[PDB]
RNA sequence: UGAGGUAGUAGGUUGUAUAGU
């Protein structure tokens, strides 16, 4: 019934694929106060892991 | 009117079987594919070397960011990326006086005070590696600024190189001691002040960078492979042939040909070369007389059937001149009639600079031209998409590939050039202009052409870098 | 790490001091 998160092939967009899924998002556990900086500058920050097409 | 065709990035396998593209991110991710248990470092220098050194190796404990990690990523600390552990105990440190550095320094010829140096660090590796009941894997000395700066061959107030570490090196080849050479300014930009102020290696916004290469540096010479390649078909080898020019004085110095070979894995099993003094320099055209030509392929194909236990069905040959026919005559006397020789030159020199039309960055790495079908360009240099910046400055140059003789697919030999271009272990980048078989053969050249002493050296490629 | 700077050779031009029939 329910649907399957790939991680076969790879590992590192698998998690990313996981973080996308709702109430588990990029906001780490509603953060309340602080330690954001690293998580972000972690992952966020760090969002390029693949290329992109376009003619020029 | 001519399309630029693309060829995929090759990814480089990491721990757990997985691969990423970039070696930072994917070994902060992953990490070793065969994990060490822990290496023993000796430094060797003053007193102002080891509290440096212990200090700077404190500061890569701890988890240091760069500027922006996008294109220089994260350092999260040594026992954080890598596993195997490190502290500043256990340090096993030999003393350098300053009472021969003096005595030592105060001789006006430079090229003895190399001599001198040299042959104090040797003597006090051997006395450290010949009698101690400890054990040390990897050595790392400390040249302070005044000694860097004094060495200079052309800093105005025979048998060896006027620099340090390629003598030390060539020195140090017979014994099978790795080492490691870190400048005072590299690690001690904190200090290190001109005379404005600012360091003149400035570290500072990429200490997490410097962190990075220092630490694959020292896993490379610890013993643990920190990555491999993803797709080798079965029976090739890439024998990047190196033509490095020696300038030993009057003799008849002529050609000293080394190279690197890749079978099945990362390490170069690299042989020495002859001292050769064939081919006189009025045909310096850095060819190979027959007969060290089948010695250097049968040397390339014992190794491949003492690490693979079969015949290589297909050889790659790479150099920066061409060929001529009499070499490959020679050569295929001797292979079986399975095999295929495939003989590539590699250009830089070409000018080539593909301008963008409009936009703001320039040609991506990886967007290759083809001629015809036996030789093209290949574009190793300019942008990638997974770093967001350039690895080159205005506009990169690209490489220019030609095999000279052999039939091949041009396509196959430029997806090989592209997985051989993403191997650099003394510098941790994501990629480099030259391919890492020509990379490095200037640097073994220089090792291998420093000492006339070394007959067969040690093939493994921890003692070079 | 890529663009400038010096020595001089890829491969065919014509000046030295001999010798083919």
């Amino acid at each position: 019934r329910l649907n399957a998160i790939d991680f076969k092939k790879s590992w590192a967009k698998g998690l990313q694929d996981l973080l996308d899924a709702f109430e588990k998002q990029n906001v780490p556990k509603k953060p309340p106060d602080h330690s954001k900086s690293n998580l972000l500058y972690q992952q966020i920050f760090l969002h390029d892991k693949q290329a992109i097409e376009k003619e020029e | 009117m001519k399309e630029l065709i693309y060829i995929e990035e090759p990814s480089i396998l990491f721990a757990h079987g997985q691969k990423c593209t970039d070696p930072r991110d994917g070994l902060a991710l992953f990490g070793p594919l065969n994990q060490i248990y822990g290496i023993k470092s000796g430094v060797v220098g003053t007193q102002k070397g080891l509290q440096i050194f212990k200090s700077y190796l404190d500061k890569i404990q701890k988890p240091i960011y760069n500027h922006n990690n996008i294109t220089r990523p994260m350092f999260p600390g040594f026992e954080a990326v890598f596993g195997c552990k490190w502290e500043s105990q256990n340090i096993v440190f030999k003393e350098i006086t300053d009472e021969e550095i003096r005595r030592y320094l105060f001789n006006a010829s430079t090229h003895k005070r190399t001599y001198d140096l040299v042959t104090l660090f040797n003597d006090k590796i051997i006395t450290a590696n010949k009698n101690d009941e400890e054990r040390v894997d990897v050595w790392f000395v400390i040249v302070p600024e005044e000694i860097y700066k004094y060495c200079r061959p052309n800093s105005v107030l025979y048998n060896y190189d006027a620099q340090f570490h390629d003598q030390l090196k060539a020195r140090l080849l017979e014994h099978t001691i790795p080492t490691q050479i870190l400048r005072e300014s590299t690690l001690a930009w904190r200090d290190f002040k001109n005379t404005f102020g600012a360091p003149i290696r400035d570290f500072s916004k990429i200490e997490g960078h410097l962190a990075w290469t220092i630490s694959t540096a020292a896993y490379y010479k610890a013993g643990g492979k920190p990555w491999k390649l993803g797709d080798i078909r079965p029976g090739v080898c890439y024998l990047g042939l190196v033509y490095k020019k020696i300038e030993k004085s009057k003799n008849p110095q002529n050609a000293c040909c080394a190279a690197q070979m890749f079978l099945d894995n990362g390490d170069g099993t690299v042989f020495k070369g002859e001292v050769g003094p064939w081919y006189n320099p009025e045909k310096g055209e850095y060819h190979l007389k027959p007969k060290e030509a089948k010695a250097l392929l049968t040397q390339a194909l014992e190794s491949y059937k003492e690490q693979n236990k079969s015949y290589p069905k297909e050889v790659f040959i790479h150099a920066r001149t061409r060929f001529n026919d009499e070499e490959w005559n020679a050569f295929n006397e001797v292979t079986p009639k399975n095999t295929n020789l495939v003989g590539v030159t590699i250009t830089k020199s070409k000018p080539l600079k593909l301008y963008k039309t409009e936009g703001a960055f320039p040609i991506m790495r990886g967007n290759a031209y083809i001629v015809d079908e036996k030789k093209a360009f290949l574009w190793t240099l300019g942008f990638v998409p997974k770093l967001q910046s350039t690895l080159s400055m205005e506009v990169p140059n690209p490489i220019f590939i030609e095999i000279n003789k052999g039939e091949a697919e041009i396509q196959q030999v430029l997806k090989d050039i592209l997985a051989l271009t993403k191997l650099n272990y003394n510098a941790c980048i994501y990629a480099d202009g030259e391919p890492v078989t020509l990379r490095f053969a200037n640097k073994i050249g220089e090792i291998l052409t420093a000492s006339t002493e070394i007959k067969t050296p040690p093939l493994a490629f921890k003692y070079y870098i």
